[PDB]
């Protein structure tokens, strides 16, 4: 699930 | 005082001409005069070493040769849809967000290909002052704190929570972020919190007039049987005794 799941700086600046 | 190169002038002064025209603005020989100003705003405003001073000084230079000339090259996008507001706010440069935003033309909820506005990106971004704050929620201001994100519908909300960042929900909520938006899977900014079990963010969050502790997932998963489940019984605790 999203909620559970880490999102890094970088994933969220680059696809 | 820096000054805009021979050949940037040139095609800013060009595009000056053809902002109106929107077939010639999309013609390929317009390209390599776009591709010009790209390149050369990019290099000067998105990198982490970019210096404050010369971005301002580009942004004066844009707005002198026409208002609309400016408010197309600040908004421009790259190849992963980032414009220099998604850079400047990763690479933590506050004092290049301020100029971008008071330049009063940004538009602030754009997203990049990987699905993120700027906002999100101020979540997880990196802040050693509050002065910095102070930008961030300018930005929270400027824009639309509860968009969501093409992977999987989280908000910046959510991203903070689940970065157990106090500093940036107390910003988003002060700025107007709603806590019940369910993200693609039906989970809340408290369900993100239960679970990581990060406490003070559960309060901060139940605090909030209308938080509502009921909302449940697309499973019927609830913030408090996640709790339980994460093996967080001081947020079950909390959560019981709120709803309740």
């Amino acid at each position: 699930k999203a909620r559970r799941r880490t999102t890094t700086q970088m994933e969220l600046l680059y696809a | 005082r820096y000054e805009l190169s021979e050949k940037m002038l040139s095609a800013c002064n060009l595009l000056k001409y053809n902002i109106k025209d929107p077939k010639a603005l999309a013609s390929k020989d317009m390209r390599i005069c776009l591709n010009t100003l790209q390149h050369d705003w990019f290099r000067v405003s998105s990198q982490k070493s970019a210096v404050p001073a010369m971005v301002g000084d580009y942004i004066a230079a844009f707005e002198a040769v026409s208002p609309d000339v400016l408010r197309y090259i600040i908004n421009m996008a790259d190849g992963n849809g980032n414009t220099a507001l998604h850079y400047s706010v990763s690479h933590s440069n506050f004092q290049i967000v301020k100029l971008l935003l008071d330049a009063d033309v940004c538009n602030v909820d754009h997203q990049n290909k990987a699905g993120y506005t700027p906002i999100m990106l101020a979540a997880l971004a990196a802040v050693e002052a509050e002065k910095d704050m102070q930008v961030v929620e300018e930005l929270f201001s400027c824009g639309d704190v509860n968009a969501k994100a093409s992977q999987a519908g989280q908000t910046a909300l959510m991203l903070a929570v689940s970065h157990g960042r106090i500093d940036m929900v107390k910003g988003l909520l002060a700025c107007g972020a709603d806590v019940n938006i369910q993200d693609d899977e039906g989970s809340t900014a408290l369900m993100c919190a239960s679970e990581h079990g990060h406490v003070e963010i559960v309060k901060l969050l139940l605090a909030q007039p209308g938080c509502n502790g009921h909302l449940e997932d697309n499973d019927g998963s609830t913030a408090l049987s996640i709790a339980l489940e994460a093996g967080h019984k001081d947020i079950a605790v909390l959560l019981y005794a709120h709803l309740n």
